[PDB]
């Protein structure tokens, strides 16, 4: 389980 | 003992994030994920009164207007940390039309135009920002303010949905320790910080459900 | 077509009588008995536009301050009749803690102090009277007013309870044709009638639930 | 069924 991957499938395109 | 999320100029009486499902035009079911109010009175943590702001710098917005920058400008008595133990135990998404929202209520001795800026942070970085301007209603000698059913965006809904469907509490907690919210309430005309609340999260495992503690924010 | 319960100075956007059951501190079920709002837009009755006030004199308060007296003083454009088809199909009383209340919302071009007087009538005689004073909140150029979760008294709760438990719809309707409500909203400082609404009731038999129509009040 | 009796077991003491 990766907490970083979990938040990345939500905010990867929003990270600016 | 009891704690109020209140500075010299503004008090947050209520705060709640919820999911409301309309079963039919006259039937509604509401689940509270997190809540502060008369039904959930605020208490301090007997094991920790205050949180040093240096222990949370990396979890909140940095640079101008960030948590550290805001605290330094003060007033110190307007800064708080809330720890929530969120209740994710609901299946109200399954049927009918759904609404995810957040409602909050405030009181002030003064009539002001307030600005509430809410920043959602993932891994310390700002991902969502919602800004709301509110006006006062005179009531019983003081002024009341209300942010009524402010809608959650698709990123917050998606986050909740995936979080709820994790098979383990430890996975829910490792996700939640990287999710923070920074709420800043300002006097729109004077720019004074009336309230600034840093929110941290964990999953609740209590039969009583959603829980919380209020911590003073300090720099020692 | 669409109808607004609105005079030149005040508009009632929302009105709802409800029962809320707390299953646990984070779970609430809400049933609407009657409702006017964005979820239940107001429409006129294609078979009857207006109700002559003489046809309802005997169902409402008489003498000074009564319906007839108020209508004569005017303005005429502030007087309305609402017919409700109430939804009594709920079993939310059975478990948990219950709350019966009524909420309403208004808009005005002006900043006023309003007084809402609500009179419950049984067989044309006043049995319950609730008086509430409200202040404005500036919003988007206009002024907003809200009567939030005004509690129903024990006589109104008892009436609903016994009404719901009648074995026949005809018994519910013969009881409801003798139950009326007269709502008068006044400018506290000028005494002007901003809105005056006469409510009449029937039981709903629609799968869609609670229904309503708005009728103009006339004297011809 | 009496509608008058039904409203009387609620408002008989309130009638003033
Ligand atoms: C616009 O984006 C609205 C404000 C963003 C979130 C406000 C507070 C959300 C509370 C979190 C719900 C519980 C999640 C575990
Ligand atoms: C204080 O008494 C509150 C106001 C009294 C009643 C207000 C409106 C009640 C609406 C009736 C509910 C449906 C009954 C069939």
């Amino acid at each position: 389980f990766s907490p970083a991957d979990f938040h990345x499938d939500i905010a990867c395109d929003v990270a600016r | 003992g009891p704690r109020s999320v209140a500075s010299s100029k503004l008090w947050m009486l209520e705060f709640s994030a919820f999911l409301e499902q309309q079963q039919d035009p006259d039937t509604y079911n509401k689940h509270l994920f997190v809540h502060i109010g008369q039904s959930s009175p605020s208490y301090s943590d007997p094991y920790l009164e205050a949180v040093d702001i240096r222990q949370i710098y990396d979890k909140f917005p940095e640079k101008k207007g960030g948590l550290k920058d805001l605290f330094e400008r003060g007033p110190s008595n307007a800064f708080f940390l809330v720890k929530f133990w969120a209740d994710l135990n609901t299946n109200i998404e399954d049927e009918g039309s759904s609404f995810y929202g957040v409602s909050s209520q405030y009181e002030s001795p003064e009539n002001m135009i307030i600005t509430c800026s809410t920043k959602v942070c993932s891994f310390g970085k700002q991902v969502v920002e919602k800004v709301e301007t509110e006006y006062a209603r005179y009531e019983n000698g003081h002024y009341s303010y209300r942010i009524h059913r402010s809608p959650l965006c698709e990123y917050m809904i998606n986050f909740i949905h995936k979080l709820k469907h994790l098979p383990e509490k430890y996975m829910m907690n490792s996700v939640l320790e990287n999710f923070t919210i920074l709420q800043v309430v300002t006097n729109r005309d004077t720019q004074e910080t009336l309230l600034c609340i840093a929110y941290v999260f964990e999953v609740s495992a209590s039969e009583h459900g959603a829980q919380h503690h209020i911590y003073r924010l300090v720099k020692e």
